């Protein structure tokens, strides 16, 4: 959380914490009900959002580990969705991106090698989870919910799309 | 030395490519803006004199620096201060008329520092006295071109410091 | 470093002047766009690996020798070299906008930059071609934000070319 | 805004691996000859050459039918190998004799995988189709490379990451192609089962290593608020050399263990200098050792704070430098910022070196690093992420040449970042002489370095101090300075003469033998020797009938060999020029532009047309005309306080009472 | 300032600016002008403020070195009085202590015991300051204001 | 500077002794060499322009240096790095010619380094262009010729690095 | 560091082609000698301490330098000298089965004028005590290995 990196920091250089860092703190105690609604918002939309970015993935990507025919991979990718939408919920409740990063960031690309899931698939349902989570909440709900999902995808956005040395074309598959 | 359109070149020319809209568009913003600064020249040229006096009565004199055993004591250390002052002056115009700063980098402020430690002259006292210079070009030629001029001088006091 | 608050706060102590007129009123205009700096880093950090690839994609199309045998860009030890290096121009030129001065750029930054690049043979026209593309791109995206007195953003950037850039006139 | 430089050392990073270079990178990092196993294996891979290169012709040579098989197994509706581009060679190159004279005209004259699509030639286009060929015969010659090197580094330093710059709707048809040629590539042995197998294994690994999906990025993250985080790409590391890593464990034999604490006094005294310099309480450190009692940590604490170091790396130095090779010495690395160097500094300020040395070994970088039992190594260039603002500093501080380096090179550097251009020439600062009365007095680059280049560009003014010398008429435009040690009025001035023999007794306001050593003491910066001034007596006679101006006289004195073997002969070409500017035009040259301008006539014409050059200038008419001697008029920063060595007339420091009763409280009882 | 402890923190870990991060910038931008009145408030009444503080200082703490008859002694503390309101204006400009601390905080002590001033006392006539400065500020501006007094008088303590 | 006759008087002249039969034998060895020297210095007069100009097609041309903003780029860098590389080939002719390195070190190496990187020149760049200007040399020349020549290039590349 | 192999490598890399004949030829030669070079690396890594014995005995002993006030006077210095020596041999040993020079040119040159300079260690004297030792080694592991060892030996002459 904020309060946690506040301590961590003002710990490390063996100092109370400045008049600066106090009033960030009580800043974030002030806006701590709209943290909870929003929380409370992302959580009540999970398994909707979960279910329309799931249809608009197997639309765009169908050759993927979820959509092979195995209904424990289906789960299972389910499953990752929703657990990352649980760990933006945590996020807006701690102020910061640090759940997020300790508990589905770091490692996540040797996670996903060792399972053998590729990460552009794993790009592309995010991509579509963000877009679900844009159309169901409301413009300022999404404005401070987005920015996590876009930070979840830029772990997993290089090397990758888009490419530029092409015609343009998309029907040379044959 | 670099003015704007000097300096607008040499970056789409490193690049190999000519000028962007974006560099076009600061060109134009310099050739509306050099009336102005060619009126601002004009003015600090006529009233160069009275600025610096006007910039010593109300920063240097009757301190301890004009005092004996201070560094404007003595006929040739005032006269060398003013000479100063008429240097900042004149090249803060310049670096005006330029609309760039790199007149001061390679003419002002290289080896400034080492060459007043050398002689004792006092940092601090410059820098105030350039500050006193800036306010009052800005009171002879108004708010818009002595906030213009004023980029220049807090460059040579930002250097000095 | 410094930000922009900082070095007024401290030169309002070190040129004598205080808290006079031109000091507040520059101090007013800076606060006035802080939350436009706070939306545009914003938009950079959720979108930079895509201004990245974008930049360098037409680096390589502009400088077609790069990835050509011989070229600097050549092999993909030297293309991943390349990634990370405008990554890091665009994560600097980010703090320099939020905090709305330059001296980040100066210490993280610039400061030994030159060395480093003449000791290991990196070209610094392609360089500067690749911060422009970036901020291009990030003007590109600004605008489809919806962003509209966005002029600092070019500050970094152009800043930046500005000091690596050889002299040429 | 950043002027200042470091410097850039020359750095050759390593690329790729090769059985030698690795092998023989092994035994210099341990600083000792190749082992009997390490030569078995150089004698094993250079018996096997001829095979291997055997092979690599092989596959070159059906290099054309190796990646038509490969492409004819993705693509359709097409002819790849049409898109397949050759290396062109450059021919007719200026200088090769292509061209004789001017006359350019008479020189010429497996199953594939489930669901698997095809990939339409004339759909994906021209660009892509050509970055597909060339990725394929590329992948081809570096598998020859690798062949031909002994090692797959080549390749898995190239294609781990790869997967993803080329785009992923391919990267299953690229793995397809690349299956393909393989087969074809094993088609053309068949007989073997050795270059087979060598084969099938270059282009196993080409595969595994290509289908890792986005390696992670190595962070360094920065160790205090100071100091920036890095990255670096796998690639990067992977190509880099090796370092041997020393890992000390108690249950390991006595000459593992006595092995790591080599590697620890080869780290900690940059050689192992234990045995040369008696350290004989080093074995009751290296029982504490062995028995387990302390760590390899504590080991390095008590080898910081022993005699040893402080004789070898605190009693030379400064402790500045002191500093700056203590931060290699414990922890690997050099200083990162001035910040970094104040803590240091204030840490030696207040306890010694033994502070330092506990600042240092406790600090929680070590311990990320080294932790109890790894024996600190060398970071630096292909270990982790560098750091631009350190550069060349490091990088010196990394070569055995760092000791003997006395001037601080870390934290100078850190204080002229902030500052503007230094007062110095352009070229440098060993291009200062001494602004004595006479000789050419340079610093050395190789002898106690301390070079301090920065960025001049051509277009800079230096600022000099004006000595306020010269005749009364020729002042009162810069009658402002005054410099020490300056002979003002005192001018060495000369009218031109204008049938009778002249009187026994003419007197003028210098004797012509007092005017003809005042010039040459001016000229030469001090009288010549007794037979030096026979070339010239000829010159001296046309000065004294009024043949030649003092001018054409000055001219002849620098002209002469005397001058050339004093001030040119064994100088550097810069140097010269700057010197002999200053003895005679009496003042440093303001900056690139006069350089490079009497550089450029020292390169086209020579020493003759320089002097002429100088005396010819316009600037040397305006100071000195035609009868007057040379003198200084302008000194540098440096040169004006080295003449003023005295400041007691500063130092005088700095009544009735303003209050009745002082220091007294109010309402005493 | 907070914006650059941000900025270092963000750099440390090699990473673009957090969302959160980017909230706590915005919203001391938002502050920001606030801050300014604040510190324009102190520094239009500073000379009150210093005259006042120092006759209380003087009346409390008279075994001083300025409270001794000495001419120089009382300019020099009355011109530090007026820095220190001042650089405590500028810090509440800033809006974190750090601007403060690098000017006159960080070796205060080494600076004051090298000039045989005790500092004690300073902290007497800081603590008097304080008291006249939060007489003519509101309970708001001086929950602003008054952490730097303290980081200042913390500063001092031996 | 100082060539081999000279090199050997003074170790000769540091002990105040006349010259030791080894010291002989070496002074006969370059008096036998001198007829090499003479020859390779005339192949290298007459080609100099043409020798640098094969070195500068065959380290420098067609690469980053020369492109905008490299280097070389623009015609008076161009020029200038000719001129460099004008003075290292004339400069190990003579070296070649004394049959010692003094010169090189007096003249072309005391402070190359500094200028350099004051300057912003990449000095790996022009270690190869020595290189290169070594290996066309050999070329022009011959092998024997060509490493006699080798060895004061390669003490400039040393020196340079 | 770099050897033959990493420089034919990148030659015929940097123009985009495959190894051409004159490449395979050179290659093969490295290759081919590479039996020699480790025999003679063999015999250098077992005799070091001899060489550079012999090389003293012979350049370096019963001169002025070793006279008080010369460079290799007190046993300090002796040693500095030895150890500089024995340097000399295995990077020498280490170039000669690179079969290329930059392993000299990284750790041997790069600073070595600087550093000779510094603390006053003669020149000359040390490219005496360089020939002495290449005449031994060549005197020790015959003719053609004696030579190709002498390349680098040269080259580390050539580098002061
Ligand atoms: C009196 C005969 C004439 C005159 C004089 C006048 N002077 C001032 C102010 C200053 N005078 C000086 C003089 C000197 N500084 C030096 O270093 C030396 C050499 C040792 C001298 C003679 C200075 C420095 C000042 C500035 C004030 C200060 O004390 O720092 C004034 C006052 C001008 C003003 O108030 O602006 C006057 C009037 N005036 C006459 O009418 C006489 C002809
Ligand atoms: C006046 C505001 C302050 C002051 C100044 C002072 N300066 C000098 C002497 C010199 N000033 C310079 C500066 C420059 N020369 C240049 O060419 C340029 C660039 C255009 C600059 C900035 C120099 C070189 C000198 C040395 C002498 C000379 O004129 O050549 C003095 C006299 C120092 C002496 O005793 O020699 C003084 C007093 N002093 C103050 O106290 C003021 C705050
Ligand atoms: C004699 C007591 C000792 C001695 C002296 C010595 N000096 C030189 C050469 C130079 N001496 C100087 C000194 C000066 N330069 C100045 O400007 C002044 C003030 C007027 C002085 C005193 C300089 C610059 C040189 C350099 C050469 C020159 O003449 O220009 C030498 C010659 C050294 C050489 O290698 O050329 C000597 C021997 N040496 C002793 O051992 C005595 C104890
Ligand atoms: C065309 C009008 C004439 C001509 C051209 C020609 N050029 C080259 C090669 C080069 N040209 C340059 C030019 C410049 N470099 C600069 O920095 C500038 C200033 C902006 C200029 C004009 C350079 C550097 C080269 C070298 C190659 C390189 O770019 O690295 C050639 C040579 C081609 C070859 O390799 O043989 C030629 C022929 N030829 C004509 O017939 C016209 C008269
Ligand atoms: C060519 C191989 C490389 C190259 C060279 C280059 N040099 C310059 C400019 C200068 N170089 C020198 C160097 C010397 N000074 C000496 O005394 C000697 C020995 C006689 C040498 C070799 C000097 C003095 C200059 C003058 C700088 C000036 O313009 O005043 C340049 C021009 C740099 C500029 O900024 O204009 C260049 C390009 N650069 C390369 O990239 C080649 C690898
Ligand atoms: C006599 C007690 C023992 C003995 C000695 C011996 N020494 C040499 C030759 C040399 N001795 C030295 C000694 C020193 N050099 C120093 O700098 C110091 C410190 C002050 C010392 C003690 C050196 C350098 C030499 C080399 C020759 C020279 O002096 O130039 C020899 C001859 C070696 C040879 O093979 O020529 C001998 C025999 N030998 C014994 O058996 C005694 C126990
Ligand atoms: C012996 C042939 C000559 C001699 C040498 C001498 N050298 C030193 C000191 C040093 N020599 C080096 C050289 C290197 N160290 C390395 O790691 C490498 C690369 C593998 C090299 C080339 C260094 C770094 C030093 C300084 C550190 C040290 O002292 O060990 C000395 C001592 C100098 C002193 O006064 O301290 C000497 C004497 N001197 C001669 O006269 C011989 C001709
Ligand atoms: C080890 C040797 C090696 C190789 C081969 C390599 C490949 C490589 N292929 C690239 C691009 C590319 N490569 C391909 C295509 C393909 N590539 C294939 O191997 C397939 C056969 C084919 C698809 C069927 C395309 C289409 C691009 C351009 C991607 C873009 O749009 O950016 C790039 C990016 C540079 C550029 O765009 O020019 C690299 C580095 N890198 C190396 O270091
Ligand atoms: C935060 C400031 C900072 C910078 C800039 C920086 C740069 C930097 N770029 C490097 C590499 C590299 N950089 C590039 C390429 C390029 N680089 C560019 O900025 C261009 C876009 C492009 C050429 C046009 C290449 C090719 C390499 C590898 C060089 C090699 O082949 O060894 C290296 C050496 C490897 C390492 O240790 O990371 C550094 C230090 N380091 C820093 O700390």
């Amino acid at each position: 959380s904020i309060v946690k990196q506040m301590i961590l920091n003002a710990d490390e250089e063996v100092r109370y914490l400045t008049p600066g860092e106090i009033h960030a703190l009580q800043n974030f105690y002030r806006s701590g009900t709209e943290r909870i609604r929003l929380a409370k918002v992302l959580a009540q939309n999970e398994k909707k959002i979960v279910e329309r970015a799931t249809q608009k993935f197997w639309k765009i990507c169908p050759r993927t580990p979820s959509n092979s025919g195995n209904a424990r991979k289906t789960e299972a990718a389910m499953r990752d969705i929703g657990w990352y939408i649980r760990l933006v919920s945590y996020c807006l409740l701690a102020g910061n991106e640090k759940p997020l990063e300790e508990i589905g960031l770091i490692g996540m690309k040797e996670l996903y090698n060792s399972v053998g899931i590729p990460l552009e698939n794993v790009r592309q349902y995010m991509l579509c989870v963000k877009a679900e989570v844009s159309a169901m909440l409301t413009p300022e709900d999404a404005a401070e919910v987005i920015p996590y999902f876009d930070l979840i995808l830029q772990v997993i956005s290089s090397p990758g799309a888009p490419y530029f040395q092409n015609n343009g074309r998309t029907d040379w598959q044959r | 030395m670099q003015d704007a359109i000097t300096a607008l070149i040499n970056s789409s020319d490193v690049q190999g490519r000519y000028l962007d809209p974006s560099s076009l568009d600061k060109l134009q913003n310099y050739f509306q803006s050099g009336d102005m600064r060619a009126k601002t020249a004009i003015a600090v040229s006529a009233n160069a004199k009275n600025i610096v006096t006007k910039t010593v009565a109300k920063s240097l004199l009757y301190t301890d620096i004009t005092a004996p055993g201070g560094n404007m004591y003595t006929c040739r250390r005032y006269a060398a201060c003013v000479r100063d002052l008429d240097y900042f002056l004149r090249y803060a115009t310049y670096a005006m008329l330029a609309g760039d700063t790199s007149i001061l980098d390679e003419r002002i402020l290289n080896g400034l520092r080492e060459t007043y430690n050398s002689l004792g002259v006092p940092i601090g006292a410059t820098i105030r006295s350039v500050q006193a210079m800036k306010e009052v070009v800005t009171s002879l030629v108004g708010a818009d071109a002595g906030r213009e001029m004023g980029v220049y001088f807090d460059h040579i006091a930002a250097g000095l410091s | 470093m410094q930000d922009k608050l900082t070095s007024v706060a401290k030169n309002c102590d070190l040129t004598g002047s205080s808290l006079n007129r031109e000091v507040v009123e520059t101090l007013k205009e800076f606060l006035a766009d802080g939350e436009k700096r706070v939306q545009v880093a914003g938009v950079i950090g959720s979108n930079a690996a895509e201004i990245v690839k974008t930049a360098v994609s037409l680096l390589f199309q502009e400088y077609p020798e790069l990835v050509s045998p011989g070229g600097n860009a050549y092999t993909t030890r030297r293309y991943n070299m390349y990634v990370r290096d405008m990554n890091y121009f665009l994560r600097y030129c980010s703090y320099a906008i939020v905090a709305g001065d330059a001296s980040v750029l100066d210490e993280r930054l610039l400061a030994g930059l030159r060395d480093t690049f003449n000791s290991l043979g990196i070209p610094l026209g392609p360089t500067a071609r690749s911060i422009q593309l970036m901020k291009n791109i990030v003007k590109e995206k600004l605008v489809t934000a919806g962003m509209t007195n966005i002029t600092f953003v070019d500050e970094p950037f152009d800043y930046v070319v500005r000091e690596i850039s050889e002299t040429e006139i | 805004s950043v002027k200042a430089s470091g410097g850039s050392p020359v750095t050759q990073p390593q690329r790729y691996h090769t059985v030698p270079v690795a092998v023989i990178s092994h035994a210099v990092q341990q600083d000792r000859c190749l082992k009997n196993t390490e030569l078995q294996e150089l004698a094993d891979f250079f018996s096997s050459g001829v095979k291997l290169l055997e092979i690599a012709n092989t596959l070159t040579q059906h290099a054309d039918e190796i990646v038509l098989a490969g492409a004819n197994r993705i693509f359709v509706g097409g002819s790849p190998m049409a898109y397949l581009e050759k290396p062109k060679e450059k021919i007719g190159l200026p200088g090769s004799g292509y061209y004789v004279g001017e006359d350019f005209l008479t020189a010429a004259r497996d199953p594939l995988p489930g669901g698997f699509r095809f990939i339409n030639v004339s759909r994906y286009g021209a660009v892509r189709m050509k970055r597909s060929m060339r990725d394929l015969a590329w992948f081809l010659r570096y598998i020859t490379y690798a062949i031909v090197a002994g090692d797959g580094s080549i390749l898995s330093a190239n294609v781990r990451g790869l997967r993803g710059v080329i785009p992923e709707d391919v990267t299953e048809a690229t793995i397809v192609a690349l299956r393909a040629m393989r087969r074809q590539s094993l088609d053309y042995f068949l007989e073997d089962a050795e270059a087979t197998q060598l084969v099938k294994g270059y282009f196993d690994l080409l595969i595994a290593e290509y289908l890792t999906d986005k390696p992670s990025n190595q962070v360094r993250i920065g160790v205090s608020n100071d100091q920036q985080g890095l990255q670096l790409p796998q690639s990067y590391s992977m190509s880099a050399e090796v370092r041997p890593k020393f890992v000390f464990k108690q249950a390991a034999t006595l000459t593992q263990k006595q092995e790591a604490i080599a590697a620890i006094y080869r780290h900690v005294f940059e050689r192992d200098v234990t045995d040369t310099y008696g350290f004989t309480q080093k074995a009751e450190l290296e029982s504490q050792l062995i028995g387990g009692n302390i760590s390899v940590k504590e080991f390095v604490r008590r080898l910081g704070k022993s005699r040893l170091y402080r004789r070898l790396f605190y009693e030379p130095f400064t402790i500045s430098r002191a500093i700056e090779l203590a931060a290699r010495h414990f922890l690997g690395r050099g200083l990162s910022s001035r910040e970094e160097f104040q803590t240091y500094f204030d840490v030696m300020t207040k306890g010694g070196l033994p502070a330092l040395v506990d600042a240092f070994v406790d600090s929680a970088e070590y311990s990320d690093y080294f932790g109890e039992e790894t024996v600190p190594y060398l970071r630096g260039l292909g270990q982790e992420a560098q750091e631009c603002r350190n550069w060349g500093p490091q990088l010196d501080l990394f070569k055995y040449s760092a000791p003997v380096r006395k001037v601080p090179q870390f934290i100078t550097l850190f204080g002229s970042y902030q500052k503007p251009l230094p007062e110095q020439h352009p070229y440098g600062c060993g291009n200062d002489p001494l602004e004595i009365q006479f000789g050419a007095i340079f610093p050395q680059e190789t002898r106690n370095p301390h070079p301090q280049p920065a960025f001049f560009n051509k277009d800079t003014r230096r600022i000099l101090i004006g000595s306020g010398a010269g005749s009364p008429d020729k002042l009162n435009g810069n009658a402002l300075g005054k410099v020490p040690g300056s002979l003002g009025t005192r001018v060495l001035k000369l009218e031109p003469l204008h049938g009778h023999q002249s009187p026994s007794v003419n007197l003028l306001h210098h004797s012509s033998p007092a005017f003809i050593e005042g010039a040459y003491r001016q000229v030469f910066g001090r009288s010549l020797y007794e037979g030096q001034r026979q070339p010239l007596s000829s010159t001296e006679s046309k000065l004294l009938g009024g043949e030649i101006s003092v001018r054409e006289f000055v001219r002849q004195l620098a002209k002469s060999k005397v001058f050339r073997s004093l001030y040119w002969d064994s100088l550097y070409v810069t140097k010269a020029i700057e010197y002999i500017h200053r003895r005679l035009m009496g003042r440093p040259t303001y900056g690139r532009q006069e350089m490079n301008r009497y550089y450029d006539i020292c390169a086209t014409r020579g020493f003759y047309a320089l002097i002429d050059a100088i005396i010819d200038s316009p600037e040397y008419l305006e100071c000195f005309g035609e009868n007057t001697v040379p003198y200084e008029r302008y000194v540098t920063a440096r040169g004006y306080l080295m003449r003023s060595p005295r400041h007691e007339n500063q130092l005088r420091r700095e009544t009735v009472p303003d209050k009745y009763n002082p220091r007294k409280a109010n309402w005493a009882a | 300032s907070i914006i650059t402890k941000a900025i270092a923190s963000a750099d440390r870990e090699a990473r673009y600016l957090s969302p959160g991060e980017l909230r706590t910038i915005r919203d001391f931008y938002n502050g920001g002008e606030n801050r300014l009145r604040i510190a324009t408030t102190l520094i239009e009444n500073r000379k009150e403020i210093v005259e006042r503080g120092s006759l209380k200082f003087w009346e409390c703490c008279p075994d001083t070195p300025s409270n001794s008859g000495n001419r120089t002694y009382r300019a020099s503390c009355l011109r530090d009085q007026d820095w220190y309101i001042r650089l405590i204006a500028y810090t509440v400009i800033v809006g974190d202590v750090e601007p403060l601390k690098d000017i006159g905080i960080v070796g205060v002590k080494e600076m004051y015991e090298s000039l045989e001033i005790p500092l004690r006392n300073w902290v007497e006539c800081i603590r008097c300051l304080k008291e006249v400065t939060l007489d003519l500020l509101s309970r708001e501006d001086a929950a602003e204001v008054t952490p730097y007094f303290d980081c200042l008088i913390q500063g001092m303590i031996p």
